[PDB]
């Protein structure tokens, strides 16, 4: 799964050990409630809102992998069923909020396709800010204008 | 030599007087509003009428 | 509703959060079993032997509201029962000792009244030391003679 | 009765108590678990491979009382049993890894006379280093040459 971040008692977001090593979004801050993974210097990448770090010698196997596989279809998520049509990610209204900063969406097989940042709504259905791989290994940013990240 | 010690004596005397009065009335006021009264209002409004 | 004050493996006192913030006895020192309400800085009042300090919005509704409504009758206590004797609350023989500081009492309606400091016996059944509030809404101590701090 | 050691998300060694005293191995590093147990200081004797100290007197109802005999028979243990031959203590093939140095052994009546530190394999049976007691009451090591601490 994922590991949460605890500012002053309650939930802020989720730190994803994904694809071999550690990623955590730069939008939310705080510290991790797990001691073996925060005992090292962690470098940042403030270009596209993600942090890059190592993992110790006991998280290579159980870490869920990424393969940028895009058939346009109904995927799943902990609060609904996100899907990829027209080059967009979308969920209907009245969903998410603060504290949901970094929970990833997955597939039918059981691996990750995308990691959510947040966003807002402008239109009849809510679009989501996301960081998603493509075919050429590019972490292209799809986020509509006028959406502050959650 | 005499006027410098007389002036520094009276200057330190008036400042230590104002400091002692400040600490005195500060303690005597901070042990006065210690009935805080969450569920009621201010205890009798003459106290905060004196204050604010 | 309960938060202990212990020190190195022995009981010393039990704190409470009443009506919007907390309080704690002054002859009781050491570890308290939280890091939220331990992080705050506390103002001490020597005359009522209880300190006070505000808790954030995280504790907005888990507290216990208080009253001053004490008609004559039996109410519930954490280790037994009480007896309203004209404003002099009291504890059955032998019950209650070291490590029973800040223990609240509770009425038949879910209302807290009394905070404890110690106790002393007179005759057939032991009286106890009370911090309580009146119908005017100002706080009282009713300390027996020879009531050492528990 | 066996209290572990906190290292980085794992255990390095362990620690026990005897007679109102405390054990530690020299090769075992790290913070011990309990609040009353860490705050007492260690008058250490490192070349005799034990770091003793006095325990709190609230721990007077957990320690053990002994004699110093070792009649032939069989001694049960956490990973099965340990057999008594040659006046020695040897563990079978395959059983026994790393990190168990610090934890005691027992017999049928349940009294520790011996605690484990090392290991040395010649063929099938493995001879591990044992601290035991004289009938005069002085510490004794039956260390094989070419040993290996866990």
């Amino acid at each position: 799964k994922t590991f949460p971040i605890m500012l002053n008692g309650q939930v802020n977001g989720y730190a994803c050990v994904v694809g071999g090593r550690l990623m955590k979004p730069l939008h939310v801050e705080g510290k991790i409630d797990n001691e073996q993974l925060a005992a090292v210097k962690l470098k940042k990448a403030s270009m596209y809102d993600l942090e890059y770090g190592d993992v110790p010698q006991n998280m290579k196997s159980d870490t869920l992998q990424y393969t940028s596989d895009k058939p346009p279809g109904f995927y799943n998520w902990h609060h609904g069923a996100v899907q990829y049509e027209n080059g967009r990610f979308t969920v209907p209204r009245g969903v998410g909020g603060k504290g949901d900063s970094g929970r990833p969406i997955l597939d039918n097989r059981g691996r990750v396709v995308a990691i959510v940042l947040g966003g807002a709504n402008e239109g009849t259905r809510t679009a989501l800010s996301v960081v998603t791989w493509n075919q050429k290994g590019v972490t292209i940013r799809d986020t509509p204008e006028g959406s502050e990240p959650w | 030599v005499y006027t410098v010690i007389v002036l520094c004596g009276v200057a330190l005397a008036i400042l230590v007087g104002t400091a002692s009065s400040a600490a005195c009335i500060a303690k005597a006021r901070r042990d006065c509003l210690t009935p805080y009264a969450l569920a009621p209002n201010a205890t009798v409004p003459t106290a905060l009428a004196v204050l604010c």
